[PDB]
RNA sequence: GCUUCGGGGAGGCGGCAAUAUCCUGUGAUCCGGAGAUUUCUGAAUGGGGAAACCCACUUACCAUAAGGUAGGUAUCUUGAAGAAGCGAACGAGGGGAAGUGAAACAUCUCAGUACCCUUAGGAAAAGACAUCAAAUGAGAUUCCCCAAGUA
RNA sequence: CCUGUAUUCGAAACAUUAGCGUUAACAUAUUAAGUAGGGCGGGACACGAGAAAUCCUGUCUGAAGAUGGGGGGACCAUCC
RNA sequence: GGGUCAGCGACUUAUAUUCUGUAGCAAGGUUAACCGUUUAGGGGAGCCGUAGGGAAACCGAGUCUUAAUAGGGCGUAGUUGCAGGGUAUAGACCCGAAACCGAGUGAUCUAUCCAUGAGCAGGUUGAAAGUGCCGUAACAGGCACCGGAGGACCGAACCCACUGUCGUUGAAAAGCCAGGGGAUGACUUGUGGAUAGGGGUGAAAGGCUAAUCAAACUCGGUGAUAGCUGGUUCUCCC
RNA sequence: UUUAUUAAAAACACAGCACUCUGCAAACACGAAAGUGGACGUAUAGGGUGUGAUGCCUGCCCGGUGCUGGAAGGUUAAUU
RNA sequence: GGGUUCUAACUCAGGUAUAACAAUACCGAGGACAAUGUAUGGUGGGUAGUUUGACUGGGGCGGUCU
């Protein structure tokens, strides 16, 4: 049947990417966060 | 308020006087509608010269 | 915002108590009213979002004094 | 990795991790100071955008073709100069819980704590008496030990 | 035995710290009124309105100004 | 309660306080912060003891109550370390909630909506209107033709999910098979967007809001609290 | 239409009915406010509530609690 | 000691000009009302935080509690 994750590119950047992120300042401060856990991947 | 008479009005004084009236009678109509002044010293002055 | 110009009066805060002591917090307004101030130095009427206290610190000082004050700190 | 200035003196071309071509007393590798170069993204700043992409305008020069080189072009503040963004803790300031304790719970406690927001400096804040004292008076602020778990 | 250790020591260049000198930017009050005090509502004081001083202020008011004013925990007088 | 083994896993730390032991000094004991070329030496501020009675003033081997000088009440070797037992404040022996609060992350599932696209084999029925002829004083009315309405009918795709068997450590964290319903509509569906937690959305089941919903998720307050349950590790003597 | 994943129904919705609100910067709703939806609508409209095609219909009670109107009197805040 | 009128505060989610929004100017309409701040009485499950005993031949009900 149909699962959760129905992937979309243009969705997924668009709610998670990394200008999402740096248009908000509470994305701002996920991506300091992930910066301050040192995270390989900032942003989806 | 104290401000003195540009002109003569009913129920107020004559030219020149001293006067106290509600501050909003002469905030809100003498003094902008030039029928008098507030009074300081400097006004004072101005008139009596 | 809710600030006034010429005295800094912004909103206060504190607490409603009740009879049996319940606190909750609570805020506390200026008297803020818009309100055109003649300008015979200018001829002209400027408007400010002004407290009452402001009003009354106009009737004392004078629109000049209070108007050089202003531009002084800022915003004009 | 390029230049230079110093150190050094026989090896060396970063590690996994060796192999090859080689460099090195005409002083290499290496170490320290300075400089040069420094793609694109990102405050990202020419406009835009699904970051690392798309699309430009303009000045000067060169080319004759469909371009190349060097620049300029964001916004705000102050009257050309600044700012922006990021990043430990500590400071100052604007907002400000509840679990919990009270063997219930509402005053109260937790606690002006957590958290959110703003903004500095090497510290910040405070600071020179419109302060205390009531003793023969003392003499700003800050911090420590007592006073005292007292009033 | 090797690298070391004790001891003695080096700087072309750049940084930093001080002292000195000089520049250019900003600043340089002159004794303090919408202030002190007061009413109402809150807050802060160890102090929960309490007999509650003192501080802060949303609201409404509002002096004296050295022959004066503030404090000394309600308040008054005296004294400091 | 434990499949077994190995490894790890539960009465601590800080301060205050009381009692006991021990050591030093002893009617006295002891310094703190600090300073110090630093376990020393200095620093006596303070603390405890040396007196009590009384609310207190006050008095003091006494004092309080009282008119009482009576009666009566209460009175007439420590201290500083070190070690140990208990207690207090802290997570306070360890593990364990359902919660509550704050700040974020989510509408790629799903609910509703907005914009913009797409889909619906095949077969039926035959409303209004219209045309003609007749008819009527005229409307009316009749008959034939015609037309193509409908949350219309039968039925694939598609959407759904009524019944049963199976499956239930599944092929599958909701399916298969055989039947079943809607199937031009209040339909289905693609792509993008909107609404966010006491909030949303809901043709309303407290449904749904990413396999999570009578208050999501993540992180934080937080080691929440737990008069409850479990566990609590060497030996011998009284 | 509905309890995705044990309930599809007599439950919800429905066209229709009634009551009631609302004169427009509407009532109402989101929002701290600005700003919105209602609606680039306007009482034959819009909201809330109940009922639920249609046919025949829909009796009595205003004491209670709401709602609407009234204000003679009683009581009654801050303030003063 | 209440009304009435006025306009000058204030309001316009009216017209005209200013490109548009807004502001401003004028006109028009209202107008010391409205509206907002402080204080205050009412209303207020719209929303919160909580309470709602124990004994008991299980609990509830009843009874009881000194
Ligand atoms: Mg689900």
């Amino acid at each position: 049947m149909k699962r959760t994750f129905q992937p979309s590119v243009i969705k997924r950047k668009r709610t998670h990417g990394f200008r999402a992120r740096m248009a908000t300042k509470k994305g701002r401060q996920v991506l300091a966060r992930r910066r301050a856990k040192g995270r390989h991947r900032l942003t989806v | 308020m104290q401000i003195i008479l540009l002109q003569r009005i009913v129920n107020l004084g004559k030219l020149g006087e001293t006067v106290d009236v509600k501050p909003g009678y002469g905030r809100n109509f003498l003094i902008p509608l030039g029928k008098a002044l507030p009074a300081t010293a400097a006004n004072i002055e101005k008139f009596e010269a | 915002s809710r600030v006034c110009q010429v005295t800094g009066k912004r909103p206060m805060v504190g607490n409603n108590v009740s009879h049996a002591n319940n606190k909750t917090r609570r805020r506390f307004l200026p008297n803020l009213h818009h309100h055109r101030f003649w300008v015979e130095s200018e001829n002209r009427f400027v408007r400010l979002r002004i407290s009452t206290k402001g009003m009354r610190i106009i009737d004392k000082l004078g629109i000049d004094k209070v108007l050089v004050d202003l531009r002084a700190q800022g915003q004009k």
